[PDB]
């Protein structure tokens, strides 16, 4: 599924979050990503999505390289992953039943099937009763939890998480992980950035630790 | 067709959020068109038109102007919204159609209050605007309004990429 | 005198930040104001009563619109600002000095604009004075002064426990 | 210095976020604040810095009754409080001196002063080569360490930090800790709410937990 050949990235300005990343996850297979502050793990997972490109070498995707993307084909790339971001990235004036079913609205589901998913993927993270709230009216790990239900609801092929259990308590890290090994186990791809050791202390999956923009 | 209506309650939606920001916006609207509209009836009712030819041309030029700044300031609130689809994979036209939908709306709306002030003035103190001449009116407002809308919008999309 | 710069400094940062944006919010304030300049000059030279009453309030009702109007929405941009200010302990004074004077910044050069359109038309084809263009200024930068005033308090109120 | 007298928290709407707090911080005092996701942490922080009202009960900082304060005297209130928020709440068009620099402004401090004591704040979190930086061109962990420098520059008489340890890993969480505990060495109150079991198990300080709005 994903794989890096030298990918390489500085921005403007000559910080170079990257150099020389290569690496490959076959289709299924779950891993962790952990470094310090500043490690360029982020800029990874969005160099994934497609919304930064890498300054050198290649980037594949599902077996197509997405290097050199087009800005037209860009949303049919990005259909096909669940991506939970670091700041939630949530629409604030539309409730969080709209803000969890926007991608069916998106993909073109019929009425019945947008409430009956959207109900499922907000009982998964424990949300059901918080339908119609706005995300002003919520704590941030329920907003996380939002964005969690947000990105698990539309069947993706490839999971890429930053670090979504912060601001969850040690319960709810473990039943988010839980639910995203259950997800893991019908063939999706997952690779969660985080750095809290004790999660992942308890579990053993690949490993990728980044210093500097270097990989290991 | 399903589309459709999800972009329609889109734009009212944003529309009745805020309701004193756009009534303030259309009264803008509706002053700066009740002019040319006035200016037009007197003159036509009743050399020294080519003398303010190059003056009609002034006000007309304002309602573009007007219009256009009062929705690129309602995109640029929300630039932020614009983000977050294109983040979830939206293409550009799914995006587009609940601004252009605003904008049309919004001129529309000022040309139909601009047309209550023109008759206002004539009761006060001669015949006024014909159907027609008021269709004509609150169509090209209504276009005018959706080419801004689109501008604007565009102008946010090509600020979002990867580049 | 010591916080005088500091927001004067502030206000051409965010007329700056978006030149495009904020010419064009001159722009149409230069050619509302350009009506009434033409109008009056024609009126002078040559010079019905109750013809032209109701159409003289028309013109000067737009620039206190079209004024209120862009200040309006410029601070409804930067309302996120007020917030974060408010949450440190600045005072509603230290908040407010910065949006007044782009009010009145913003009205003072769609004015001035304005005046070397009307003097484009008089060499395209006798006019306003010195001191007519000094007091169209003065009221143009009242006007943004009031309306930065009333936007920025109305967005104070907001922010409240 | 912090005095909680039988006090209750209920939103708009009927979601109580507290019920019957009461608590008392001696001056200089340091301590944590716990709980699940939803239970009320935020509240408790922000009903100390006035940004919330409480719907009973009363509150006292600095023996100041301020459970009915003015609305001319909360900025007086909030100058002595140094707050780190969960959000970061930065202003997105300023750099990073400026952020950091504000409270001063604020205050009222002269050009040199301001210039030396930004310099040592943003040397002691470790951003002190990214004072000319915009808060865009930072991640997630240095926006936050923005934001608690932005908190310790003006000397507070109070430090409510929330969760300001989440994206940082546990290296950096140690050395926030040891910051904040040398600013507690002079006497500054600590109440600090954290997801954190194993930072807050290698030291031994009071224990302040919440469920459902509920302290023990
Ligand atoms: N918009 C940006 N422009 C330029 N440099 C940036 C930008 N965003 C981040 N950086 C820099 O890129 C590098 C990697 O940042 P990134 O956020 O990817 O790291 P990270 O290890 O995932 O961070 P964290 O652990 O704090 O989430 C750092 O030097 C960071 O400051
Ligand atoms: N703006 C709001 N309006 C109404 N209810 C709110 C609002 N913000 C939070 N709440 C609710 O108040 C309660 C307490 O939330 P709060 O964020 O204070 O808890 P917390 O324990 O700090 O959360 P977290 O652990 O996720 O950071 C919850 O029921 C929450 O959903």
């Amino acid at each position: 599924m994903i794989r890096f050949e030298h990918v390489s990235k500085a921005y403007l300005g000559g910080r170079q979050a990257l150099q020389g990343v290569t690496f490959h996850m076959q289709p299924g297979e779950m891993a962790f990503l952990t470094g310090h502050s500043g490690a360029g793990k982020s800029t990874l997972l969005k160099l994934i999505c497609g919304i930064e490109r890498p300054s050198a070498g290649k980037i594949w995707f599902s077996g197509h390289d997405i290097t050199r993307l087009k800005n037209r084909e860009v949303p049919f790339l990005r259909r096909q992953i669940g991506m939970i971001f670091q700041d939630h990235h949530l629409l604030m004036d539309r409730t969080v039943y709209d803000n969890v079913a926007i991608p069916l609205i998106i993909a073109g589901a019929s009425g019945d099937d947008i409430r009956r998913r959207v109900s499922a993927a907000l009982d998964k993270v424990g949300l059901l009763d918080k339908a119609k709230n706005f995300p002003i009216q919520l704590s941030g790990g329920e907003q996380q939890r939002v964005g969690i239900a947000r990105a698990v609801v539309n069947k993706p092929a490839v999971l890429l998480a930053d670090q979504p259990t912060g601001n969850l308590d040690d319960a709810l890290s473990e039943g988010i992980l839980r639910l995203f090994e259950e997800f893991n186990r019908v063939g999706v791809t997952v690779l969660m950035a985080t750095h809290d050791i004790n999660l992942i202390s308890r579990r053993s999956y690949r490993m990728l630790t980044l210093s500097d923009g270097h990989l290991h | 067709n399903e589309q459709v209506r999800y972009a329609f309650h889109g734009a009212l939606q944003d529309l009745k959020s805020k309701p004193f920001a756009t009534f303030l916006t259309v009264m803008v609207i509706a002053i700066s068109l009740t002019l040319p509209s006035v200016c037009y009836m007197v003159y036509k009712n009743v050399l020294v038109g080519r003398v303010s030819a190059m003056i009609g041309v002034l006000m007309v030029a304002a309602v573009f102007l007007v219009i256009g700044n009062s929705v690129r300031l309602s995109i640029f609130a929300r630039r932020d919204s614009i983000n977050v689809q294109k983040l979830i994979g939206a293409t550009d036209g799914f995006i587009l159609r609940p601004f252009l939908y605003g904008g049309a709306l919004l001129g529309f709306s000022g040309a139909l209050l601009s047309l209550i002030l023109s008759e206002i003035l004539v009761l006060r103190l001669i015949n006024g605007l014909s159907f027609d001449e008021c269709l004509l009116l609150l169509l090209v407002c209504s276009m005018i309004g959706w080419v801004a809308a689109w501008l604007a919008t565009v102008q946010h999309l090509r600020h979002f990429t990867p580049e």
